[PDB]
């Protein structure tokens, strides 16, 4: 009896913390170089928001809709990459040993309760997205119906 | 055209909701064998009620039992979470509730054409209902987990999704349209 | 004794309820993403993400092949973020899962072609199916035009 | 004693040529379905050139800078998506196989022998690529220098 | 009996030679790459593959993060398809290695945070690094600023 | 690449040695080389149809491939008779060749009635869609035969005929987008 | 987010809550529930410098965490020893919680000589800075205690004060990024 | 500024070439445990022959033999073409040629200002005199394969390979600058 969460088992509780502390880290710090300049102001659309969307892309492995030009910035980008790169290596060279390890012991496709946990976090998230553009939706027009 | 677009919803969304009526109400969920009226036989189960068949008691319903305590166990609370929710079918329920509500609001649009908001929570509905409907299915299968073949109520259902995405996709385009079609007039 | 494979033994790996699942995931995705990205008349578009397109996103996102574009707002985003989540613990299962059963056998060598014939047989099918919409619209186009005129 | 080209060990021999014509199949089928109509006249980059280059960085997985727009080439581009995905997930999959099993018979790291094939074929191909574009200059300097 | 795992013990699914060997194929690619883009005067530039620029193109390529420029000349495609295919083999192989020597012990549980301390001391030493680096840029603008005028 | 007559002249030779390399893969039998027997196991030469021996007691001697044999042939599912099906009529190899033929018919026409652009298009997509049936036929063979041997030169000129068939239904594509690009160019005169 | 004061407010009482959190977390035993001996095993709270008795015989009792145990500790290489030294000493804790008291202290003085826009990013990176030492302090407290259990509340205010530091650190930098912008449009003018 | 890139140029050419002569040259490229003059004692080794070190017989070296045909074996030809290229060393005498060819070009260019394309040309020998390194470093370890360390000869020519890189990067700058400045007369 697999639990909902199961498919975070290849990695231990610490690890997940400390990925998401060096999520915002990551994020804080390429803000942080590629914006705090007088000097460069700006060339690039790297703020806090658009440095953790740029983090989150680079953890997941998917598409960038902008990369960091300067010095400080790609080292930041560099070292998340690299660390991003072992981390889900390891996440899945883990999984296979489990479910190799677990295939050896004295049905074999792996059933939708091994990721109904994914599952769910998928669909609170599409629920959570329209809550928030509805409520944007709202606070836009109430601004916009009060002010004319 | 905003009359055959119109047309469509509308037959869309009365589709969806009595296919997701009929597959919550009927019995041909997953073919399975199983004991009655509590021998092995193959049965047909729904959601409330498995019934024999082929068998010396063919045609003979009994209600499912959600809990099975014969040896009264509990174990972790999580999976007695799993079976409270699986034991009402809230979420095909409210799915149904969903469909039913987002019709409400398609039919009321006719008879206010200068309130444009009420076209979005129709949207908003489908969209919903569809979401609940992958909740519920992804929780009966798991219940489920915790040789087997779907009948024809489950694909009803999984029907209801897909005619419930795509008529919240055209109802969307409507409320998209009306507010682009304004603001022609307006700028004009 | 080992029988000769499937011709859609690719699959294998993953239930059929698992891939059931994805194919309505992967819709619901797609159309939240188009609904979050284009209802609200105050962002009109500024975006891209129409329904074709939002179906586009959501299918190379599930195959990691990159975007021509990239949500924006903050749901978009928010819809962005979770469907990575679900795709990269996905495809990381069916991986760790055919390595397994690629391991341990049940009842090494070289993958052959039997293994994954199915794909070729999908691939090419889609090849005939894409020429044959391409065709189909040049040959409505080409009466349309003369047509008109 | 691993063979210079072990690395293609995991896929048959068959699974490569086949690999090989697929990618040739789709890359024309992209060219044609993209830049064959009149009334597509073009509003897409994929020529049979860019065609080839996009369906290579399918196949590797890597980053592209056109994406098809039209129906038919999304469709050649879906199908090709997925394969590629099965294919490479064959490919490490029976790799970890291959590498369990023999570590299960009665050092560990991966030796620079058993990769050394792959470093041969990537400096090979920078010497080809450096080989092609001093071919190109030249014949250039030479079309130059005769016009004028 | 089973040791604590190293600091660095990440890197063990690779031979060292490897990793020598491919940060001296990354500093060969980048060299190439930068040369075949702009050293024709007749294609002056078109690109925008400079010796930092293909360094970084370089990275990513390895790393699988995509690219914000590609090559489109025929010999950069060239450089970029061979270190990509290279790329696969690489992460491919260091994947697989890592799922044997997780599978089988010589001399399951979950990955403790002893396994992946140096990729964790190794990101904030960078951010670190990154942070001086930045500041000392700012420090040296502000000075010749003040110096100009 | 340049021109037009050089175009239409690389375009005619690419048809017609694809159809050749072709109708020879189809109509010879050295498409593996495995043990076997020709009427004890010995090397043998097999093609798609007969199955010869080769340095046995009775060289050069052929009989008709077995597709279906006898004596409690274990049964299979439908998937696996249909694939036996299609490995004994050989239709893709086959159906290749007819569509290498008609594209090659298309491009001869294409000298009568010039101003009939539609006839260059559609030996194109011949020409692509013969290459897309030998790549579904090639597979289909190796299927059928994997379940130590080499492939023979019959084999590989097949590989050949796909090939080749995919660069001439390129540059027939090339001179549809010509043909039109020039009439564009004139209407605006 | 918006206007100036309430910005000022919000990363002052930030920097507080942080420093505050990061010192109650160093001073108080309070890091890991695990069973051992605080003097047979029985269930303990431990933080950084001392472990106590949890539902023993003599409850309430503390020793001093053994960094460097006796009796045939079996040593180590040169990386265990550096180790098990950062882990006695806690100086990232610690550094943690000067950098915080630091960046206040810049904070602070940032009222005083107000065209000194060079202090708030003095802040800004100070904050940041100690964030940074916030995590390596948990990665090296983790790993030296691998080498059942669960987590306290002063290992979780220690991950609190962590996140406050970063968000105060993102508004300082805000302030310094606005304060150099409002110089540009008053030059403008 | 052109005399102090230059002067870079030149500098790094020459530490490159020789650094790549003295690895080429010198018998520390790896500590490994053998035997001379064909009892185990660690030993160092270069590329042509291994001496034996702190033992009985210390100092005294002994030529590698490249093919170990003391069984006569050949199995494949992938082996045997492989101990002819390591054997003979080709990569990285070739790698040592190159520098020098690249070398010679950088001295030659001051004769002729006129002439960008000598630039050019030792920028492509620096180049492929790093691929050269890169390849018999990969050739060499293979061969050893078929408790050890790598001696200071060994990272001789590791740094070599990465002088040869840099200094080539710097004459293509120089190439590109020869003709921008050039088309900045010409344009004006
Ligand atoms: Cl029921
Ligand atoms: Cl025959
Ligand atoms: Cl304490
Ligand atoms: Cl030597």
């Amino acid at each position: 009896k697999p639990g909902v969460f199961s498919f975070l088992d290849p990695l231990a509780y610490e690890i997940w913390m400390c990925i998401v502390f060096a999520y915002i880290g990551v994020s804080v710090v390429l803000f942080l170089v590629s914006r705090f300049s007088p000097y460069e102001w700006s060339t690039n659309e790297f703020g806090i928001f658009n440095s953790l969307w740029f983090s989150l892309g680079a953890f997941m492995q998917q598409g960038c809709d902008i990369s960091p030009r300067s010095l400080s910035g790609r080292i930041v980008g560099g070292v998340w990459w690299f660390f991003t790169l072992i981390i889900i290596s390891s996440y899945t060279a883990n999984l296979a040993a489990f479910l190799t390890v677990e295939r050896m012991v004295s049905t074999s496709a792996l059933s939708l309760s091994n990721v109904a946990g994914v599952f769910y976090i998928l669909v609170g998230g599409l629920g959570l997205a329209m809550l928030v553009a509805l409520i944007e939706f709202c606070y836009k027009s109430r601004a916009e119906a009060k002010r004319m | 055209d905003r009359g055959v677009q119109m047309l469509l919803t509308t037959v869309g969304a009365f589709a969806a909701f009595s296919l997701m009526t009929i597959a919550v109400g009927t019995d041909y969920w997953l073919y399975s064998r199983g004991v009655c009226k509590t021998e092995e036989v193959m049965t047909h189960s729904g959601l409330w009620r498995t019934c024999c068949l082929e068998g010396n008691f063919k045609g003979l319903c009994k209600q499912i039992d959600h809990f099975p305590e014969d040896a009264d166990y509990e174990a972790d609370t999580a999976e007695y979470f799993l079976r409270a929710v699986r034991a009402s079918s809230i979420f095909p329920i409210l799915s149904v509730i969903l469909l039913f509500m987002g019709g409400l609001c398609i039919a009321a649009s006719e008879f206010y054409k200068t309130r444009h908001n009420i076209i979005l929570s129709a949207g908003i509905f489908f969209v919903s209902a569809g979401l609940s409907n992958i909740i519920g299915i992804i929780v009966y299968i798991s219940a489920n987990a915790g040789s087997y073949s779907y009948g024809w109520s489950f694909y009803f259902g999984a029907l209801s999704f897909i005619i419930a995405e795509m008529v919240g996709v055209l109802a969307v385009h409507m409320f998209i349209d009306r507010h682009k079609q304004l603001r022609a007039t307006a700028r004009a």
